[PDB]
């Protein structure tokens, strides 16, 4: 199954189209897989156009006679991978030769999440508030903690993981450690993440789901 | 949650055999099609084999037919790939996978199979004679760390054949071969006669001559 192109270099935000010409008959609908380096393939599309559960809506598949296409409508940095098409018959499975999608490095903003302490942990006398910055680049981002709008200092620690690839991103956790007393006597908890000219603050109110 | 967990990979010799396992959990593979798919280093996915539910019909890629056997044990909820007569082209990460939605929805983590393929010429070390053995001394050559088989050994370019014992090679844990060749000679000859073992390793286009002297 010739795939086209065999490799391509693109930028974040680009629309990417990968073609797969059928080696088996066309009634044997195609499936598409994504394989990150050093990892098992992941199913994206089955029956030419059906999105497998959990796969993002930016992936879509279609057919035109003997021609099956995978489209990534808006490339994300986590889409760096080799993509494979496949037809299945009762006696024979065939893969396309693969299309390596390389993505130019650029700034990636973090997805920010804030987590209140659990009721279970408050029984220990301590409250941990956790802020997650997921999949960002480059390394430099500033975390500032606020409690009823008072900037905190000296009571948070950070930790960083890197994906260890070519288009690898960072993720970062910041943990604010408070006594149960302090946690219970204040209401608004906010994690502000500053990268470049953007700051994003995620917050919660104690006791308000 | 559904999971496939593989085991069994490693380093093996050409012509050798290996068995890979694919342990299913969260489902019974009795009612599913299971497959093996492989990926040679830096290359694309290649289907290897499949086995069908209930009747255990099997299908193989042409490259592995007659050498690989796929099977499944429903009581152990495990599928297997028996790999015989291995070739250099079989080096790959091997994946097992379950057939789901006209496709392969769950995949194992992969296990690496490496078929030894590195040609290496031998190192030849002397087995030196003392003397403490009465009137007859032993000496020889240790032929270490070559691949693949074979090497041939003569002594004094073939002029010395009486008393020679060249042992079968042994496969070392490294995957490389080693052997020794020894000869018994009169102790009186040690001061005067030269003894040289000639080791030919055609696969690496290497010949080694080693003069063996008393230490
Ligand atoms: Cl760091
Ligand atoms: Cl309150």
């Amino acid at each position: 199954m010739t795939q086209s192109p065999s490799s391509l270099s693109a930028s974040v935000g680009d629309r990417v189209t990968i073609t797969c010409r059928a080696s088996q008959s066309v009634s044997s609908a195609v499936a598409w897989y994504q394989q990150k380096p050093g990892k098992a393939p992941k199913l994206l599309i089955y029956s030419a156009s059906s999105l497998y559960s959990g796969v993002p809506s930016r992936f879509s598949g279609s057919r035109s006679g003997t021609d099956f296409t995978l489209t990534i409508s808006s490339l994300q940095p986590e889409d760096f991978a080799t993509y494979y098409c496949q037809q299945s018959s009762y006696s024979l499975i065939t893969f396309g030769q693969g299309t390596k999608v390389e993505i130019k490095r650029t700034v990636a903003a973090p997805s920010v999440f804030i987590f209140p302490p659990s009721d279970e942990q408050l029984k220990s006398g301590t409250a941990s508030v956790v802020c997650l910055l997921n999949n960002f680049y480059p390394r430099e981002a500033k975390v500032s903690w606020y409690v009823d709008n008072a900037l905190q200092s000296g009571n948070s620690q950070e930790s960083v993981t890197e994906q260890d690839s070519k288009d690898s991103t960072y993720s970062l956790s910041s943990t604010l450690t408070l006594s149960k007393a302090d946690y219970e006597k204040h209401k608004v908890y906010a994690c502000e993440v500053t990268q470049g000219t953007t700051s994003v603050t995620k917050s919660f109110n104690r006791g308000e789901c | 949650e559904v999971q496939l967990v593989e085991s069994g990979g490693g380093l093996v010799q050409p012509g050798g055999s290996l068995r890979l396992s694919c342990a299913a959990s969260g489902f019974n593979l009795r009612s599913y099609y299971m497959h093996w798919v492989r990926q040679a280093p830096g290359k694309g996915l290649e289907w290897v084999a499949s086995i069908s539910p209930y009747y255990s019909y099997t299908y193989y890629a042409d490259s592995v037919k007659g050498r690989f056997t796929i099977s499944a044990d429903t009581s152990k909820n495990t599928a297997y790939l028996q790999m015989n007569s291995l070739r250099a082209e079989d080096t790959a990460v091997y994946y097992c996978a379950r057939h789901g939605y006209g496709a392969m929805d769950y995949w194992g983590q992969g296990t690496l199979v490496t078929v030894f393929n590195q040609i290496k010429g031998p190192s030849v070390f002397p087995l030196a004679p003392s003397s403490t053995s009465g009137g007859t001394a032993a000496l020889g050559c240790l032929v270490k760390d070559y691949w693949p088989e074979p090497v041939t050994v003569s002594w004094n370019s073939g002029a010395l054949t009486s008393g020679v014992h060249t042992f079968p090679a042994v496969l070392q844990s490294s995957g490389l071969y080693s052997l020794s060749s020894v000869v018994t000679v009169p102790s009186s000859s040690l001061g005067t006669q030269t003894y040289i073992c000639n080791v030919n390793h055609k696969p690496s286009n290497t010949k080694v001559d080693k003069k063996v002297e008393p230490k």
